[PDB]
């Protein structure tokens, strides 16, 4: 249902979190177009202490490379 | 399966995710549900009782 990166949560802006055997992706509801989890696809709100079933994972950042 | 079984083949989905999607359809962000889940479940049980 969510991802806890740094003591926070990351809910999908529009779509669902889907994982194959190893890696994670965010995709549309009615099609299969996987994308890499970036800070644009997610909005942060919470503390990842009350969410049930959260996973740790990691979220990339587009600002740091440039 | 939510509402998908009325259009095409039935597709599985966990119930809390379905309620999150239903909240997302009346202009309320989904993070409301996942932060207040036990209270909502208790309210639903009391209402159905
Ligand atoms: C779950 O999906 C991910 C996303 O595609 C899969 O990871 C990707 O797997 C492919 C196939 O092994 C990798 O391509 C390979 O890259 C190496 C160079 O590292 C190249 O030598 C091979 O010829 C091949 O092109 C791809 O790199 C990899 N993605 C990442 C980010 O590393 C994953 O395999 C899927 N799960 C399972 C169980 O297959
Ligand atoms: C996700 O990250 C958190 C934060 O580090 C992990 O929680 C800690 O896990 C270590 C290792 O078991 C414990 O020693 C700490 O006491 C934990 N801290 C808290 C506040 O819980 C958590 O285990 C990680 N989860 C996964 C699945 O990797």
């Amino acid at each position: 249902p969510a991802i806890c990166h740094d003591g926070k949560a990351h809910f999908p802006r529009e779509g669902v979190f889907v994982s194959n055997g190893t890696h994670w992706f965010v995709t549309q509801r009615n099609f299969y177009e996987p994308q890499i989890i970036t800070t644009d696809n997610t909005f942060v709100s919470g503390n990842c202490d009350v969410v049930i079933g959260i996973v740790n994972n990691t979220v990339y950042d587009p600002l740091q490379p440039e | 399966s939510g509402w998908t079984f009325g259009a095409g083949p039935a597709l599985q989905i966990p119930f809390p995710m379905q309620m999150a999607y239903r909240f997302n359809g009346i202009g309320v962000t989904q993070n409301v549900l996942y932060e207040n889940q036990k209270l909502i479940a208790n309210q639903f049980n009391s209402a159905i009782g």
